[PDB]
């Protein structure tokens, strides 16, 4: 029954709070830095390494303030916490594209307002 | 560090000046255990309380 | 604001010496100087008497509540 | 020894209690005459607390003795 | 997609570990026990961000171990059917593209990419291209793919992607 296109997710995951790739990058880099300072002979897993560098390739934002800002200026709208993250990860350019990627947005907003939101997010990209 | 047969008593003689003294242990049951007789400058001390 | 009896039941004392002895046998650190006995039961007993056993007794009440009592808080019988 | 009362030393130091130079009591205890009338009288008894400060007159006086265990307690 | 969630775990701690550093030792045992693990329930636990609280250690009767139910918040990557996620193509083959989304390996079968795409077995490296060579996708290229299915394995998850929707594809 699970399909993200129609916004249907398991009860166990519904209460979860989503994270942007830049956000995760800041968290994971904090974690690796903490790994170095308080040095102990401990090792970082392959899943963490291939998630840190992957998030590095798709981190649309780098400045810590740009992440909080895109998140705040987006949550001011009525988006679901899922759309909040995928629109900041994907950074769709045309509103028609955003609705194509996330079909949940169809009828949620008018195209010109949606385009405004997308334009704002895009100007924040670093 | 002198070995399982040793404990060291370090005490503060003055602010920023400390003495380190060697305590020899004998008759240990295990590496973790106390020796029945403590020694310092060849004289014996019966327990830590005697040393203090 | 506990209402159970402030005394250690014979069962509590027994199960404490049993479990604590087993932990000592598995070399969890001992809370009191071994004069050199090695039977974990004798050490666990010495701890108890010195009131140094690191265990709290979770006493369930019939209604479903519970009260945690440190072994150092309540009174030993023997 | 005087009040025949046990007090944990835990609280005594926690209360800030001050020390005597030695344990010597001039205690009151009313004792019955061979005709049965009780009236108290006392003259020096010394119980050991700081033994090496003791003066040459007193040391060999022991009649009864509170021991801790280790023999170093008596050195000298 | 990445999520921040509260999770719980019960760790059995050997009596030899009791003593002063006990709780820090629990914290440390938890990280090594759940980080990097993967489950169909929650996805991949990328990293533990914080430990909410360590529950009271219940001493198990009969065996000396005390079990600590510890609650913690971790970064977890959960894929879903219908997801649209950026993926890095790692290997191109005569039968679809092998790509990676974070820790999750993913595959786009030859039958789920647009009709125009065809395999070029001798390019350096091999790649998929259209009859006009307008879009050519090879190793290290970034592809927006839509996940259409997934299978859960022991400490692993594998997903099957598609490039059939209107705005998927290269970069």
């Amino acid at each position: 029954e699970e399909d993200a296109s129609q916004l249907i997710f398991p009860k166990e995951f519904e209460t979860a709070e989503t994270l942007l790739n830049s956000e995760v990058h800041m968290l994971l880099e904090h974690r690796k830095q903490q790994n170095e300072s308080a040095e102990d002979e401990q090792e970082l897993s392959e899943v963490f390494m291939k998630t840190l560098n992957y998030t590095a390739r798709f981190s649309r934002f780098k400045n810590r303030e740009t992440i909080a800002s895109v998140r705040s200026l987006l949550l001011q709208k009525k988006l679901h916490k899922f759309e909040l993250a995928c629109l900041a990860n994907l950074c769709p350019e045309t509103a028609e594209e955003s609705k194509a990627l996330i079909p949940s947005l169809e009828g949620r907003f008018e195209d010109e307002e949606l385009q405004q939101i997308l334009d704002d997010i895009q100007t924040k990209r670093s | 560090s002198k070995g399982e047969n040793h404990l060291t008593v370090t005490w503060k003689v003055s602010d920023g000046i400390y003495q380190h003294v060697d305590v020899r242990e004998e008759g240990k049951e295990n590496a973790f255990s106390l020796g029945a007789t403590l020694w310092i400058n060849s004289e014996e001390f019966e327990d830590l309380d005697e040393i203090v | 604001k506990r209402i159970t009896t402030p005394y250690m039941t014979k069962y509590e004392r027994a199960r404490v010496l049993g479990t604590r002895a087993l932990q000592i046998a598995m070399c969890a650190p001992v809370m009191v100087e071994l004069e050199g006995e090695t039977d974990p039961l004798l050490i666990a007993m010495k701890e108890l008497k010195a009131r140094k056993i690191p265990i709290i007794i979770r006493r369930y009440l019939p209604d479903g509540s519970y009260e945690d009592w440190g072994v150092d808080e309540l009174i030993i019988s023997d | 020894l005087q009040d025949l009362k046990f007090v944990p030393s835990d609280e005594k130091k926690k209360q800030g209690c001050q020390r005597e130079n030695e344990t010597l009591i001039q205690r009151r205890k009313d004792q019955m005459q061979p005709g049965g009338t009780a009236i108290s009288v006392t003259v020096p008894y010394r119980v050991v607390d700081q033994p090496l400060k003791l003066m040459p007159q007193d040391w060999d006086r022991v009649v009864a003795v509170f021991v801790q265990g280790p023999a170093w307690q008596f050195k000298g | 997609m990445f999520y921040h969630i509260s999770l719980e775990h019960e760790i059995l701690l050997h009596p030899r570990y009791f003593g002063p550093n006990l709780l820090n030792t629990v914290k440390q045992k938890l990280f090594t026990e759940v980080e990097g693990t993967c489950t169909g329930k929650y996805g991949f636990v990328i990293a533990v961000t914080t430990i909410d609280n360590i529950g009271a250690g219940v001493i198990q009767p009969g065996r000396g171990f005390v079990l600590y139910p510890v609650k913690y918040k971790a970064i977890v990557f959960r894929p879903f059917k219908g997801e649209v996620v950026d993926a890095v193509v790692t290997q191109v083959n005569k039968v679809g593209l092998f790509t990676e989304i974070g820790p999750m390996s993913c595959f786009i079968s030859r039958h789920s990419i647009p009709s125009e795409m065809e395999f070029d077995p001798n390019s350096n490296p091999p790649c998929y291209k259209t009859m006009d060579e307008d879009i050519v996708i090879q190793q290290d290229d970034e592809i927006r793919l839509k996940i259409v299915g997934t299978r859960v394995d022991k400490n692993d998850i594998f997903a099957i992607g598609s490039l059939m929707d209107d705005y998927l594809g290269l970069v």
